[PDB]
């Protein structure tokens, strides 16, 4: 992994120390199985109880040493990682304050919580648990293998017969099901989607029923029969694959390989003893390597995702209230335009709206004017300056906006409307709310303007949208951008929201994403977009006389 | 856990018994094979090496019998795994349609998704990859303790007394490991609650040109919390180290006892060494149970989810226009009331409008009429017959509905319409197209109603989806019709289709509508305004308008909004 490696650059030196301390602890936890062989040697030699007590103290001292080393290394690694976690959480904080604002409206990507919380927990477990586990799970089997090879190469190599048989059986079961193995994750995901549809589409099945229930059950039975036909023929392979690694088979083959040697006098009876101590569970050791290494990939993926977030492009700054657009071309994906050669100019103080078929770059164009993104070709010149050359302090003082998904902010209502100018007094906020037609509801709250807002509250969607509108009042700009869907997203508050958004709109170079064709009857300008290209330009009456796309669309409704 | 024995079918009770008996046979055989090391190794290490052959003969016969019974157990395990997979999936598919819609909360829906989808490869191999190792390694230490008891009762007691100690050690290790991981995850999540709050609102802050103070505040909070977060770490120290120390101090204690008896004279050196080897075989099964802790935990979670599916509260059980009746009906998700004191008796052949704000339970009322759920309180009846007490055929064929969502099942347009009545003739289909205004879409489609309208087939907008949804309810011959829609001015064909549907439908049947717009609920004979789940007004449209109540104010405000535009007053 390249990105994951780049994220874990400052932890390489501590993690190398962890990979040695745990490799040491693994040997020390296998040491008493050497001292038992030594004890058997002494008892064959009949050494006096003093040497016996010396070896009994050696073993308990090594056990204490290996139990203290693990505690010390855990304590040290949980403070190596605990400060790298702080560094990462403080670095993502700076990165989040420099991404393009459209990044947080991305699609086909992990959620923010899945990117900052889960991918940090899976990194904490990559460092503190999974790397110790994965170095222990490789030191233990390899140390056991080399020790048993030192004891006797004959019975040591015999341990590989069951391992070779297991690998041969796994390979034979894999090659005969390569297409099935490839299909299985895809069928799992497809059936997950089908189950989701069957669950969210439950009421149709419950009431209308008929073909839908039978179709879902048929797909479920097809998946079940796919699994059964896949794995039923391999039961003959997959049962004998398990017996070969069982400790009883290892014990039997150890004894069949050693007892002839002992009786024939070809190896001392103590050289067989290490295999009995350690080599019995050797099969279950190598099966632990795979689960050990599986714990590194799950966290390396999280490291890759966080580094991908950290590698995103930043909101670059380069170099009369009139919004301009000239040869505006914008691509979401590589070489996939949605806006193509849009040239437009809005006079100061004019309420402008743009229309078109749903999914034609209208909201994308409005956001681009608001600078949620930067156009690939062309330039949007507000007051003669390209937006790309203005800082977040300057541009967003000249171009405010209230799009959909209005966001509340921590603090009370007084310090939720006055984010632009926190020095503003409560009276200014109150008159702003009165202009926004939200002062009536705020006074009805038990705490008035002192009610604490944040992630959630008792306010509905329309009410918090009105609060954001009131905030936009204080963030005075000669320009504004809007989405008409906000004007009627809340039917109960639709009238008050309309009055508020109109009051905000007054005497400002307002751009609106218009959907209802009847709402642009007396706007100052109208434009039509098709496949990212301009088709019609003019006022309401001019386009009515044109008889083109807009007239056909409005005659349909 | 008793769930796993509940999942197995009644057919395979002849395989459950033949699996348990052969598992006990394999456990006793493994214990005997471990205990047979005592005379075998005693002859091996003594001054008569050749004597060990006979006990090697018994050991190899024991091993081959273990091979045969283990093959039988694993074959029956795979077969019973497929059988219980099929039983579990089919019982889930036969349960969920009968599960009340109240059970389908977002978290319950997610668990049901995982149970139906994610539990495929597991239940095919639970009893063979988990129960066989777990049961064969949990009963082997005690079995060896029993077997050594027949060699020396004090020796068997010494072996068996440690089994309880080491199982307690495994329980302690598991507790102190998983609790430590829980605490670690909780601390990691709590630290990052600030960054979520920042990231969600960072567009709003940017619009307020106040990003830098918020970033500095969150960074200062992170630094302050990490200052205390890098101290006082104790919990995970006795984690895996605890068991790794228990399963080594036990080995040293037992070996030291064996050599203490050796010097005391009760045992010889070969017996002491063979007992050391056997008392090591006594300890190896505890490692296997430790390695099965993650798999056992995951399987326990999945079996808990499957038991959640298999324990959801099912709905009990017991062609002119009917009458739908409501008597003090209430419904609530948790303690949040959705319906409060709703009562009506709509006469057959009537048309009624249920209206109000989104906080009410209009769609809840329609779903209760349709029999999607048992009401929390009150009684919902079809001419005095409670909906839950109908035969399934009558319940499914009683009501036709148009949902808030379209719920298109990704089929063809003809398939999307014919679910209302697959047995109907093409003339009824044509009537449905005429009334629902989908014929305008037939003008666009290449193949017409046979064209695929799936998510990847055709990118239909909201208007087409709602029109075909209207056609679905129109086609069905159900004696009762209901409509709940979210029609808007985005596509004006929607309201025209609804107006044609609820008016020109020639069949006689009770009709209900739920909508927000004006100038379309006129055709409803009655009106039932609802506020916070309680009916507040009743009567006709014009009657309520003349009465000057809540409906009149709603009409006035929505009329003012509808006439409004952008650019001037
Ligand atoms: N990541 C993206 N997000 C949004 N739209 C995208 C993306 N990539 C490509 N597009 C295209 O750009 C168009 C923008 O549609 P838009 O007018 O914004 O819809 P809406 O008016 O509902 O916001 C879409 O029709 C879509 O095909
Ligand atoms: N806790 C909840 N979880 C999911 N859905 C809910 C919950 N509470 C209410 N609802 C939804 O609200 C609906 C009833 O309110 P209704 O007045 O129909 O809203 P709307 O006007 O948006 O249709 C129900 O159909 C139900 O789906
Ligand atoms: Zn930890």
């Amino acid at each position: 992994a390249e990105a994951g490696s780049r994220l874990l650059a400052p932890l390489k030196k501590p993690l190398i120390v962890s990979g040695v301390l745990q490799a040491l602890i693994t040997l020390i936890e296998l040491a008493p199985f050497v001292l038992l062989v030594e004890l058997a040697r002494l008892l064959l030699g009949g050494a006096e109880a003093e040497r016996l007590w010396t070896l009994g103290l050696t073993a308990v001292s090594l056990i204490g040493l290996g139990a203290v080393l693990a505690a010390a290394m855990t304590l040290w690694l949980h403070r190596v990682d605990a400060r790298f976690a702080h560094e990462l959480r403080g670095r993502l904080l700076t990165k989040l304050s420099r991404l393009p604002l459209g990044w947080f409206t991305r699609r086909g990507s992990a959620s923010t919580k899945q990117l900052v919380q889960d991918d940090t927990l899976a990194l904490h477990y990559l460092i503190t648990h999974a790397i110790p586990d994965a170095v222990a799970a490789v030191v233990a089997p390899v140390a056991v293998l080399v020790y048993l090879f030192v004891a006797d190469w004959r019975v040591a190599l015999v341990l590989f017969i069951p391992v070779l048989v297991y690998l041969v059986l796994m390979s034979v079961m894999t090659i005969q099901s390569g297409s099935k193995i490839a299909q299985a994750p895809r069928w799992a995901e497809r059936m997950g989607g089908e189950a989701g549809a069957f669950l969210e589409g439950q009421p149709v099945i419950r009431i209308f029923g008929g073909a839908a229930a039978s179709r879902f059950r048929r797909r479920l039975d097809d998946y079940i029969d796919f699994l059964v036909s896949w794995q039923r023929p391999f039961v003959g392979k997959k049962t004998l694959m398990d017996l070969v690694t069982r400790p009883a088979t290892f014990l039997w083959i150890i004894l069949v390989a050693g007892v002839p040697l002992v009786v024939t006098g070809r190896m001392d009876p103590v050289n067989l003893l290490p295999f009995l101590l350690l080599g019995t569970t050797f099969g279950a050791r190598l099966l632990g390597i795979g689960y050990g290494l599986s714990g590194i990939q799950t966290g390396m993926l999280a490291a890759r995702r966080i580094q991908t977030v950290l590698d995103e492009p930043e909101l670059v700054v380069r170099d009369p209230g009139t919004v301009e657009l000239d040869r505006v071309s914008f691509e979401y994906r590589p070489g996939v335009p949605v806006i193509r050669d849009v040239t437009l100019t809005l006079r100061p103080g004019t309420v402008t709206a743009l229309v078109g078929p749903s999914g034609s770059g209208k909201s994308t164009l409005a956001a681009l004017v608001a600078r949620f993104h930067d156009v690939t070709q062309g330039a949007i010149r507000v007051d003669g300056r390209d937006i790309r050359t203005l800082t977040a302090d300057e541009l967003y003082r000249r171009v405010g906006f209230v799009l959909q998904d209005a966001q509340l902010v921590h603090g009370s209502v007084a310090e939720n409307i006055a984010l632009a100018e926190p020095d503003a007094g409560l009276e200014r906020i109150r008159t702003a709310a009165r202009d926004a037609q939200i002062h009536d509801r705020i006074t009805r709250m038990p705490d008035g303007y002192d009610s604490v807002l944040g992630a959630g509250s008792a306010l509905s969607g329309g009410e918090r949208q009105r609060v954001t509108i009131a905030r936009a009042i204080l963030a005075d700009t000669p320009v504004l951008v809007l989405d008409e869907a906000t004007a009627f997203a809340d039917p109960e508050s639709e009238y008050l929201v309309q009055q508020a958004i109109n009051r905000l709109t007054r005497d400002r170079t307002v751009l609106v994403i218009a959907h209802r064709l009847h709402t642009i009857t007396h706007a100052d300008q109208i434009v039509v977009l098709d496949d990212g290209r301009i088709v019609e330009v003019g006022t309401h009456d001019e386009l009515l006389a044109a008889g083109g796309r807009y007239r056909g669309l409005w005659d349909s409704g | 856990i008793r769930t796993l024995l509940r999942l197995v079918p009644a057919e395979k009770r002849g395989a459950v018994a033949g699996y348990a008996v052969l598992t006990l046979l394999s456990v006793l055989l493994r214990a005997v094979g471990a205990v047979l090391l005592i005379p075998l190794l005693a002859a091996l290490f003594s001054d008569t090496p050749s004597d060990a052959w006979l006990w090697l003969g018994w050991l190899t016969a024991v091993t081959l019998a273990g091979w045969v019974t283990d093959t039988n157990t694993a074959r029956l395990g795979f077969d019973l795994g497929f059988a219980v997979l099929s039983r579990t999936q089919h019982d889930m598919a036969d349960r969920l349609p009968n599960v009340a819609m109240s059970w389908f909360t977002p978290d319950n829906t997610a668990t049901a998704r995982q149970a139906i989808a994610a539990t495929g490869p597991e239940l095919a191999g639970l009893v063979v990859n988990l129960l066989t190792p777990l049961i064969g390694a949990a009963l082997l230490p005690a079995a060896i303790g029993v077997a050594l008891l027949f060699v020396s009762v004090p020796l068997g007691l010494a072996a068996l007394a440690g089994v309880a100690v080491l199982f307690g050690a495994l329980a302690l290790s598991g507790r102190l490991s998983r609790a430590a991981d829980k605490v670690a995850g909780e601390t990691n999540s709590a630290f990052t609650e600030r960054i979520i709050e920042f990231a969600r609102t960072q567009q709003a802050l940017r619009a307020a040109r106040r990003v830098e103070p918020a970033r500095s505040q969150v960074g200062s909070a992170l630094a302050a919390q990490h200052g205390a977060g890098l101290r006082l770490l104790t919990m995970q120290i006795p984690g895996q180290v605890l068991f790794s120390l228990a399963g080594q101090v036990a080995l040293i204690g037992f070996a030291g006892m064996a050599v203490w008896l050796t010097v005391r004279g009760q045992l010889g050196v070969p017996e002491a060494i063979a007992l050391i080897v056997v008392l090591v075989r006594y300890l190896e099964p505890f490692a296997a149970i430790a390695d099965l802790a993650p798999a056992l935990e995951t399987t326990r979670a999945t079996l808990n989810r499957i038991q959640a599916v298999l324990d959801a509260p099912t709905l009990p059980a017991g062609g002119a226009a009917p009458s739908i009746e409501f008597d003090d009906v209430r419904f609530s998700y948790g303690d949040e009331v959705v319906l409060d004191g709703v009562s009506f008796t709509l006469r057959p052949g009537n048309t009624t409008a249920i209206v109000g704000p989104s906080g009410s339970g209009k769609t809840t009322i329609l779903s209760l009429i349709a029999g999607l759920q048992q009401p929390a309180s009150g009684r919902v009846l079809l001419d005095g017959v409670d909906v839950t007490t109908l035969d399934p055929e009558a319940r499914r064929a009683a009501v036709s509905v148009v949902f808030q969502h379209p719920y298109l099942f990704d089929g063809t347009l003809r398939d999307n319409v014919l679910v209302g009545d697959p047995e109907a003739d093409p003339d009824d289909v044509t009537a449905a197209m005429r009334l629902a205004r989908v014929d305008e879409l037939l003008d666009r489609l290449p193949d017409g109603d046979a064209t695929v309208v799936g998510e990847g087939g055709t990118a239909l907008s909201g208007g087409e989806r709602q029109r075909v949804s209207i056609a679905r309810a129109l086609l069905k011959p159900a004696p009762v019709l209901l409509v709940d829609e979210a029609t808007s001015a985005l596509d004006n064909a929607n309201e025209a289709a609804v107006v044609d549907a609820l008016t020109a439908d020639p069949r006689p049947r009770t009709r209900v509508i739920v909508a927000h717009r004006l100038a379309s609920i006129r055709h409803a004979d009655r009106v039932l305004f609802v506020e916070a789940g309680r009916v507040v007004e009743d009567g006709a449209i014009d009657e309520l308008l003349a009465a000057g109540g809540r409906f009149a104010q709603f009409w006035a405000q929505q009329q003012a909004a509808s006439e409004w535009a952008i650019g001037s007053t």
